[PDB]
């Protein structure tokens, strides 16, 4: 009836436009109940320490520790040299260097050749 | 000893005294804002005298007072330029700051940190004066970055709010993109002219090449929020209303334009950079005036109006009329600050509401604010013999009668129609009709601070154009002869914009409902420019800086090649060497092999 | 007081390993899904949906209201990219790939029109401006020892 | 913000939320009051036209079509209340909010001013210390063996009890703290 | 629909406690127990700084060459010079297009 | 210049003879007095250096470095006494002894007239740093950090030693004055290329050069606060000082041997600035910042112009002060919350306003706000690079945009937003911490007032 909205990576699909939430099953209801139970258990565990009058300091969060560890220390032990890894490493670690080397070498060779011929307009060029 | 120099220096010097007193027993009392406002008013009154001297005899100066450091052949000194631009801009900025500070005494009365707010406002003013009066590029850069940092601090005034911090960082990002061009210009000038001061740069560049001027244009586009780097100015409305009235409408955002006005002798000799400036200004003014006509936040409308007027200033610079652009800066400051102050008065009256759809009939409920806003809108549209007329009308006539890009001319005319259109939108939705605000009415504008500030800016918006135009020497040749229809072009297009906007606004009273067109969606969502440009490049940059720079290279491959390979090789060789069973049979056989090899390889050759 | 078992591990292969990983990350087994087992180094960490923090419900009582996070729940790999001071993936009124077409079309049209207006400029029906002293030869750079070719203007 | 959420929304809840959203966006389109009232009455008639549909599948199909129409015809710039999550004053006063425990670190000269206030604070702290263990015991009793299933908390039931986990709700800083 | 009796009761109890806490934030009449000319602005903020600046410019800055450079005054036909006393002649017998 | 060396050697037994509860007071007082004495070295000439004896000399390049070292010792002492309160008296005296020995080695390194004596002292600085890191670091990774700190250095410096002795067999001297006066060009042969690499790689790994920098995040994150201060502020500048000394004998080979290092420096400056945008640990962000600034310094030294040398000197001094201040600022929060995760403690401006002001000023100096000496050095280097090639303004320009971003990002993450609700142990700032921040920041602006003292011999 109306023009259709299509989602993208940086502009996602709205919940009210999602087909999965319009055709539901008792299995889906059970899964939602389990999700809410997990969230409620975590919320109770946090709130018990949050309201503790004898608690002074920082309530340690295992999820934050897991996130930082995964982002920092768990990366190399889970690395394998593969065609994708090797190709991406070679590209993004070597290509820019040679690209910039070619650019700068060409520019400086042109400038040097111009200077040898004596046509660069270096008047008032005292500081370098 | 010709009090010109002493008075020009004292005007800037006395502004720093409350900064030095910010650690005394006046910053802790409730008398600090009045003290700062009185200091600014005294500074304005003192600065009025060098302006009179210049208007009498055209007196100009440069003062190189302190020698900072000297390179081998480059000497860096604290020097101030006191030409027409400085001595004209300083009183205007001081007058506007005085009015806005008196307004802020009433607007920010409930802020627990009002003293810090005034201290912040004064620091911005000092940095802007440093920018304006600078005689060398390093001092100008000091003022540049100072006003940038002060704007960053004032945009994120409510630092517990996420959107304000995001807007402040956005302003910093766009200004840094401009600062790249600023630094390019500085490096080119030092390596080619051996100077950073204006006099030697003017002497040694009779036909300026493209690179320094393009760097200056990039810096100006960053500072004045031109089309490529425009979105940060409307988002800067996250700050308090006085910050919007002072920094982001009338004083700081013209700085980029001011930069191009400073280097007009070099720009006068380069046609390509002039054409680029003209086209940039034309597209900026058109796009911003087109975005402004559908906005519902009043601060957003006024910000887009400011951006469109900056685009018009860039157009004026592009047609080789820098003095007209400076005059337009001076004219626009008055009524733009007044319009922002009237918007702030409305917002404070209606319990901090900024949507025009919830402002009803304020024509009778808010008489003085209505009068001031009407006068400001009429001045903004170039109504004859008001302040905006004496600059905008001449700008339109000069654009008409020049050898110029035709598309830029067309966009300038369309933009000056859209100006009247969005002025009509503001007036119609905010002041006419029936109330649409909540029923508990707290409308009250009876406060002497607000009334006096707005009245001062209103007298300015009525008479400053005539007074300033009749008191400056003529630096341009007047367009004496023109066809009658081209003499009336600005008035005609303004009238058509008025009528069309009035018709399209009157149609809203009908009992008809229709879904919006794609053109309306393009206008309201700002050409989708912030939707795409603030999501795609940012996502790709951050994702690449995690996935590739941090993980693929620094955490994996750089580790893999040098240290991990060395550790692996040494460990394997250690295992190979040290793992022997301890049986004398095996390594005595090894001894026999060694003896035979040493007898053949080394001993047979002597 | 976090044990070694709690810390993230390698990519799980057996279903028992997947169940243990889901238990470690406070997730249901059918909801837990790791990154594909390439050599990139993700290991055990779950692949959460790519929505930013701006999309989360602002009317819920989050443990961290500004971050819109709850204590103990699994954190997205790219949380610092999605902190809502930053990249936003929220649904838009107009489709992506339609905003892009309109923006690119507007920009390209303006560029082409500026080029056209440059090669079809606008001007008044007048001749060049006339300057008295040989086009002000001495004023625009001097050189008073060359006797330039005279520039003469006549009355009309 | 105050109520504990459920595991899912029901069909009636979704219909009512769509009705409120549609009316708000229509008001955003219809700026004037009389026009908004007219079109809001039309929208209410359109909503209650299909109120008595006994077929649930058809009801959800109608809801789906209505949500698609809403997404097509939504106002790109709808009116937001200034303190609502999208408003201009959403988190304006969060920088002025200071937690109460900071008062424990005031220098005794600072506490020499406001003696009565700090005496009342000591009384409140004594009450919290005396109530904590009973709150914990009540939560232990009332919780099902497989952990809690919702985020709803029980009230006080005994003679002089206090509702468990009350301190950080009762001692909120303020809506306009400074 | 609506609150369950448990939710209602918890809301009433929390509301009573919160109202007590808000009442306790009020200040008694003594709570801030504190422990123990006209035109002088124009003198200390204008006159003294201008004295210092004028002294610094007159006797220190202008003691070195090219520190305060002014562009020369405009000279028009019919003017007389203050130093030399020389007068400047008039302008070549205007054609008088009256 | 024994009038500076002998008082530090006297600090040693003064510390070891002090009463158990007066070690910090005595060490701080006499360290400050030694800094005041060393202030007299700033009186330099325009033609040659101050040649005190056959063994020690002072130039316009080494005098600000010596002043920075002697000024950093009392700040390190002030920053260390908080987390060492539970330590025994003997171990506290040993820690102070390590700091004093490091200062002595640095002072003698910056003034040695011969290159082998310079090498010996510049390697001797390794032992106290390694001991400090591996004995007083907090986490288990410190051990690995120590190893990364050691071998990365030595694998660079062992070839240099060989080259040095080889040079002494060829020219007969390693005295720097003789080396400068009797300079001869380097021809284009494989032997000369490898001599150039042997003379350059140790200083390259000290800066560190991008690609050889992996030791730095580990060592600067795992170290105690004084270790991080001295690693960022002074020990990174050994590479730059040594490179500016050694380049006098490498011409005209440098003219083309600098290309790979220039490309690495520029691209890796962009890369490390980008890495700073996605960092969860606050100390690692500051370390990668140091890497970017040192890449700028490497470019300046490699292009070999007077403006680039002045910019390099100014940038080294400014970065030392700024990075030390940033490490101290991060350490205050770490001592409060015992975690280095940046997003753990937020909205600290509401709880600690003056510390927030210190954070703002430090981050402003990090992004080189004019007219700070950070900006002066950066601008001089950028101008020299522009003269070297007009295209460099692209990469440099990009760097200027990224730096500010991450700098402000850091500030916005820690000071703004709302405070974390469950963190209730944030005590008011002590006088010691505020004094530490002030003693970092005030010299920066004072040096801005008189920039020719940090601009070097050029
Ligand atoms: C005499 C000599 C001089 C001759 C001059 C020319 C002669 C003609 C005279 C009149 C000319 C213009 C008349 C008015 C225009 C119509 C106004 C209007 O709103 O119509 C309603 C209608 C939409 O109304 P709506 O959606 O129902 O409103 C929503 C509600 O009302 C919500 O209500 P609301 O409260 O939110 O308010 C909505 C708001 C705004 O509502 C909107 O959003 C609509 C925007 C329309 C106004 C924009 C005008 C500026 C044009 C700049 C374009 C530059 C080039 C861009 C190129 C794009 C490239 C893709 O309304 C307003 O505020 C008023 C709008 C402006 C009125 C003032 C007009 C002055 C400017 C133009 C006239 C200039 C006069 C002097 C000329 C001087 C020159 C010498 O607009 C249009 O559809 C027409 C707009 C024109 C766009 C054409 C662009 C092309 C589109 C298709 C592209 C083709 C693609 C082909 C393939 C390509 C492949 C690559
Ligand atoms: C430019 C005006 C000149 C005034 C003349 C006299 C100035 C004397 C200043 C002496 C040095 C400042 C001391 C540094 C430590 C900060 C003090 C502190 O800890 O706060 C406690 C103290 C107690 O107040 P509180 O009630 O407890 O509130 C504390 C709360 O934490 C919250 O406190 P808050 O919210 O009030 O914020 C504290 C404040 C303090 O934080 C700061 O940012 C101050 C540090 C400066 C920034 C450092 C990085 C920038 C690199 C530039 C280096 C410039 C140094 C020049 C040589 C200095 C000689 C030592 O930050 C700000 O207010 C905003 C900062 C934005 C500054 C933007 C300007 C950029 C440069 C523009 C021009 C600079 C060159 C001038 C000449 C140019 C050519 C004519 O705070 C104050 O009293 C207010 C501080 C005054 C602000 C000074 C800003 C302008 C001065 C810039 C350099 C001075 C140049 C003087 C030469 C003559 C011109
Ligand atoms: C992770 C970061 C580590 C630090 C980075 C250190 C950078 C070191 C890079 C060395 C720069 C250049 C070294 C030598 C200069 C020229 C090299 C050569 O490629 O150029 C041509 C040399 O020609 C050929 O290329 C021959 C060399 C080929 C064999 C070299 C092996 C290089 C392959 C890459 C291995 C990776 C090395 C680094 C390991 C980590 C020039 O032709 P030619 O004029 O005749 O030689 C000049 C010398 N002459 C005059 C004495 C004759
Ligand atoms: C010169 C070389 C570089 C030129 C610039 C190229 C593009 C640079 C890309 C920058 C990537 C930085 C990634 C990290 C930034 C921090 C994250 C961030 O900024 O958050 C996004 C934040 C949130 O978006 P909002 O719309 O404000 O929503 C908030 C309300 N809910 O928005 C932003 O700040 C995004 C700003 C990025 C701008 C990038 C596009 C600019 C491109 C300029 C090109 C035009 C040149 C102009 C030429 C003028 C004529 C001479
Ligand atoms: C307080 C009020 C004091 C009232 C009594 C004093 C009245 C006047 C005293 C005159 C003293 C004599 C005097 O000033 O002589 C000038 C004397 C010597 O000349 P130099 O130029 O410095 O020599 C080159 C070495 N740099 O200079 C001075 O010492 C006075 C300096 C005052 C400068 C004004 C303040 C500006 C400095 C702010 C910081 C700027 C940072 C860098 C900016 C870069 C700009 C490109
Ligand atoms: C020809 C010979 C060339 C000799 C080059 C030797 C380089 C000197 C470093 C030697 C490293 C030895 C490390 C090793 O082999 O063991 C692997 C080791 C096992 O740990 P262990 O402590 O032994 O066990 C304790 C728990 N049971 O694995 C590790 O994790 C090592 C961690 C520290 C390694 C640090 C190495 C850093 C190297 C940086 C570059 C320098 C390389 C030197 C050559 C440079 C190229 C010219
Ligand atoms: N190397 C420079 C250092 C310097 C810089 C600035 C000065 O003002 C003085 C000296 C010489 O000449």
């Amino acid at each position: 009836s109306f023009p259709k909205y299509k989602p993208s990576r940086l502009a996602t699909l709205p919940a009210t436009l999602d087909p999965a939430e319009y055709d539901i099953s008792p299995e889906t209801r059970k899964a939602q109940a389990e999700r809410l139970a997990i969230r409620s258990r975590l919320k109770r565990e946090y709130l018990l320490q949050y309201n503790d009058p004898n608690r002074l300091g920082v309530i340690e969060d295992p999820a934050l520790i897991r996130w930082t560890y995964a982002r920092s220390a768990n990366i190399y032990p889970n690395f394998r040299p593969t065609p994708k890894t090797s190709l991406l490493g070679a590209l993004f670690g070597i290509g820019p260097l040679f690209f910039w080397y070619y650019v700068f070498k060409t520019d400086r060779d042109k400038k040097e050749k111009l200077i040898q011929e004596g046509k660069l307009d270096q008047t008032f060029n005292i500081s370098y | 000893m010709n009090p010109f120099a002493s008075l020009t220096l004292t005007t800037l010097t006395i502004l720093t005294i409350p900064i030095m007193m910010s650690n005394s027993n006046i910053y802790k009392t409730n008398l600090y804002p009045n003290y700062v406002k009185t200091t600014v008013s005294y500074a304005f009154t003192l600065s009025l005298v060098p302006l009179l001297m210049f208007m009498h005899t055209g007196q100009e100066m440069i003062i190189s007072n302190w020698h900072w450091m000297t390179l081998q052949t480059v000497e860096l000194s604290l020097s101030f330029k006191m030409d027409y631009f400085s001595v004209m801009f300083i009183p205007v900025a001081l007058f506007v700051t005085w009015s806005i500070m008196e307004f802020s005494m009433w607007y920010m009365h409930s802020d627990p940190f009002i003293n810090r707010f005034f201290k912040y406002l004064l620091l911005f003013l000092i940095t802007m004066m440093i920018l304006v009066t600078a005689n060398n590029l390093f001092q100008l850069f000091i003022g540049w970055e100072g006003v940038g940092i002060m704007s960053f601090l004032l945009i994120g005034w409510w630092h517990g709010r996420t959107d304000a911090n995001t807007a402040a960082l956005q302003a910093i990002l766009y200004n840094r993109i401009g600062d790249i061009g600023f630094v390019l210009s500085m490096a080119w000038f030092l390596t080619h002219s051996n100077a950073w001061d204006l006099q030697q740069i003017f002497m040694l560049n009779n036909e300026c090449p493209n690179m320094p001027l393009i760097g200056l244009l990039l810096a100006a586009a960053g500072k004045s929020a031109q089309f490529g780097l425009h979105p940060w100015l409307p988002s800067a409305m996250e700050g308090p209303t006085p910050v919007s009235a002072l920094l982001h409408s009338s004083t700081m955002v013209v700085a980029g334009v001011f930069l191009l006005i400073r280097f007009y002798p070099l720009m006068e000799t380069n046609k390509l950079v002039q054409t680029m400036t003209l086209c940039l200004g034309a597209i900026t003014t058109l796009f911003t005036a087109l975005c402004a006509i559908t906005q519902n936040d009043i601060k957003k409308i006024v910000a887009f109006s400011t951006s469109s007027q900056l685009g018009l200033m860039m157009v004026t610079i592009g047609i080789n009329q820098p003095h007209l652009a400076f005059l337009h800066i001076c004219m626009h400051a008055f009524f733009k600050a007044m319009l922002f102050m009237c918007s702030g008065s409305i917002i404070h009256s209606l319990n901090d509401e900024q949507d025009i759809r919830k402002m009803g009939g304020l024509y009778k409920a808010m008489p003085f604010t209505t009068t001031a806003l009407i006068i400001g809108s009429l001045a903004l549209t170039g109504m004859p013999y008001l302040t905006g007329f004496y600059s905008k009308d001449l700008i339109i006539e000069a654009v008409n009668m020049s050898y110029t890009n035709a598309w830029a001319l067309l966009m300038t005319l369309i933009a000056t129609s859209l100006t009247a259109a969005y002025s009509t939108r503001i007036i119609f939705f905010a002041f006419l009709g029936k109330p649409r605000f909540p029923p508990l009415v707290l409308i009250n504008e009876n406060n002497p601070l607000l009334i006096n500030s707005i009245k001062r800016l209103l007298i300015g918006s009525i008479f400053a154009g005539f007074i300033i135009s009749n008191n400056i020497p003529p630096m341009t040749v007047p367009n004496t002869t023109m066809p009658l229809y081209m003499k009336m072009t600005a008035l005609i297009v303004t009238i058509m914009g008025f009528m069309l906007a009035l018709e399209l606004n009157n149609t809203t009273y009908y009992l008809k409902f229709k879904y919006p067109s794609q053109t309306y969606k393009f206008s309201n969502m700002l050409g989708y420019y912030p939707s795409i440009m603030h999501r795609l490049p940012t996502y790709h940059n951050l994702s690449m800086s995690q996935k590739s720079a941090s993980s693929l290279l620094d955490l994996i491959w750089l580790e893999t090649i040098l240290p991990k390979t060395t550790s692996f090789i040494q460990m394997k060789m250690s295992i190979m060497v040290s793992n022997q069973k301890g049986l004398i049979k095996l390594y005595f056989l090894s001894f026999l092999i060694t003896i035979m090899i040493s007898m053949t390889l080394f001993n047979y050759h002597e | 007081h976090v044990t070694k078992d709690m810390f993230p591990g390698p990519y799980p292969k057996t279903p028992e390993e997947r169940a243990a990983a889901a238990k470690k990350y406070n997730m249901r087994v059918e909801d837990y899904e790791p990154y594909p087992d390439d050599g990139m180094g993700y290991g055990d960490y779950p692949k959460l949906p790519d929505r930013s923090q701006q999309e989360r419900d602002p009317w819920y009582d989050w443990d961290h209201p500004d971050l819109r996070l709850n204590w103990g729940e699994p954190i997205h790999w790219d949380l610092d990219m999605y902190i809502r001071n930053r990249v936003d993936t929220s649904p838009t009124p107009v489709s992506w790939n339609t905003m892009c077409k309109h923006l690119f079309g507007f920009v390209a049209f303006m560029l082409f029109m500026f080029w056209v207006g440059e090669i079809y400029p606008s001007y008044q029906p007048v001749g060049p401006k006339q300057y008295p002293y040989n086009d002000l030869y001495l004023e625009r750079g001097g050189d008073p020892t060359k006797e330039p070719e005279p520039v003469v203007h006549y009355e009309i | 913000a105050f109520s504990a959420p459920a595991a899912y929304l029901t069909h009636q809840q979704k219909v009512l939320r769509l009705y409120k959203r549609a009316l708000r966006h229509l008001e955003s389109w219809c700026v004037h009051r009389d026009k908004y009232r007219y079109f809001a009455c039309l929208m209410r008639a359109r909503f209650d036209e299909h109120k008595n549909e006994k077929d649930m599948v058809k009801a959800t199909q109608l809801l789906r079509q209505a949500e698609e129409e809403f997404w097509y015809g939504q106002h790109p710039q709808p009116y937001i209340f200034p303190e609502s999550p999208g408003g201009t004053s959403y988190e304006r006063y969060e920088c002025y909010k200071v937690p109460e425990w900071c008062l424990d670190d005031w220098h005794p000269s600072e506490k020499a001013m406001y003696p009565d206030y700090f005496a009342k604070r000591e009384q409140w702290k004594r009450l919290r210390r005396e109530s904590w263990e009973r709150e914990v015991k009540q939560l232990q009793e009332e919780t099902p063996p497989g952990g809690p299933r919702t985020e709803a908390l029980p009230p006080a039931r005994k003679e002089g009890d206090l509702p468990p986990l009350w301190w950080h709700i009762v001692t909120r800083p303020r809506e306009r703290p400074m | 629909s609506g609150y369950t009796p448990d939710e209602k009761l918890r809301l009433q109890q929390l509301r009573e406690l919160r109202r007590r806490w808000l009442k306790d934030q009020e200040l008694s009449p003594r709570e801030p127990v504190l422990p123990p000319r006209h035109s002088i602005f124009a003198v200390t903020h204008v006159l003294i700084p201008v004295w210092i600046i004028h002294y610094y410019l007159k006797y220190h800055v202008t003691a070195k060459p090219y520190t305060v450079v002014e562009r020369k005054p405009r000279i028009f036909p019919g003017d007389t010079i203050l130093e030399t006393g020389e007068v400047i002649p008039l302008m070549k017998e205007f054609p008088d297009q009256h | 210049m024994l009038k500076i060396i002998i008082p530090t050697t006297m600090l040693l037994p003064m510390t070891w003879m002090s009463k158990h509860n007066m070690i910090w007071i005595n060490a701080t007082v006499h360290s400050l007095l030694i800094s005041l004495i060393s202030l007299s070295l700033l009186n330099q000439l325009g033609e040659n250096s101050l040649n005190f004896s056959l063994t020690f000399f002072s130039d316009s390049l080494s005098a600000p470095l010596l002043v920075l070292t002697t000024w950093l010792l009392p700040l390190m002492l002030m920053a260390s006494q908080s987390h060492l309160s539970k330590e025994t008296t003997t171990r506290k005296k040993l820690y102070i002894t390590m700091l004093i020995l490091l200062q002595l080695f640095l002072i003698m390194t910056f003034t040695a007239t011969e290159l082998i004596l310079f090498y010996i002292l510049f390697e001797a600085t390794l032992v106290p740093t390694l001991i400090i890191i591996t004995r007083w670091g907090n986490q288990t990774e410190r051990l690995n950090a120590g190893l990364y700190f050691l071998f990365y250095t030595l694998a660079g410096s062992l070839p240099l030693l060989v080259a040095l002795v080889y040079i002494q067999n060829t020219t007969g001297s390693l005295n720097f004055l003789i080396i400068h006066y009797w300079s001869h060009p380097l021809s284009n042969s494989w032997s000369n290329i490898f001599m150039w690499l042997a003379c350059i790689m140790a200083f390259m790994v000290k800066m560190p050069l991008y690609g050889l920098h992996l030791w730095l995040p580990k060592a600067h994150v795992e170290a105690p606060i004084a270790g991080s201060m001295v690693l960022a502020a002074v020990l990174l500048k050994l590479g730059g000082y040594g490179m500016m000394r050694i380049t006098t004998i490498l011409n005209p080979l440098t003219n083309y041997m600098a290309y790979p290092f220039l490309m690495l420096s520029m691209w890796g400056m962009i890369m490390t600035s980008s890495i700073c945008l996605r960092q969860t640990d606050l100390k690692s962000l500051i370390a990668y910042s140091s890497v970017s600034h040192m890449a700028l310094v490497i470019v300046a030294i490699m292009i070999q112009t007077p403006w680039s040398f002045m910019g390099a000197t100014a940038l080294m001094i400014a970065h030392g002060l700024t990075s030390s201040m940033l490490f101290c600022l991060a350490n205050t929060n770490y001592e409060r919350v015992h975690s280095r995760t940046m997003i753990l403690a937020r909205g600290l401006q509401t709880l600690l306003p003056l510390m927030a002001t210190w954070w703002l000023v430090a981050s402003l100096t990090n992004l080189a706000l004019p007219p700070s000496i950070n900006l002066i050095g950066e601008l001089f280097i950028i101008t020299a690079s522009f003269s070297w090639s007009n295209i460099t303004i692209i990469l440099m320009g990009m760097n200027m945009m990224i730096t500010a971003l991450y700098s402000l990002y850091m500030l916005i993450t820690t000071q703004r937003g709302k405070y974390t609700h469950h963190i209730n142990n944030i005590k008011p700032s002590f006088t010691r911490e505020n004094a530490l921040m002030a003693l970092h920041i005030l010299p920066l602006l004072l040096l801005t007032l008189n920039p020719k003292m940090i601009l070097g011999p050029l």
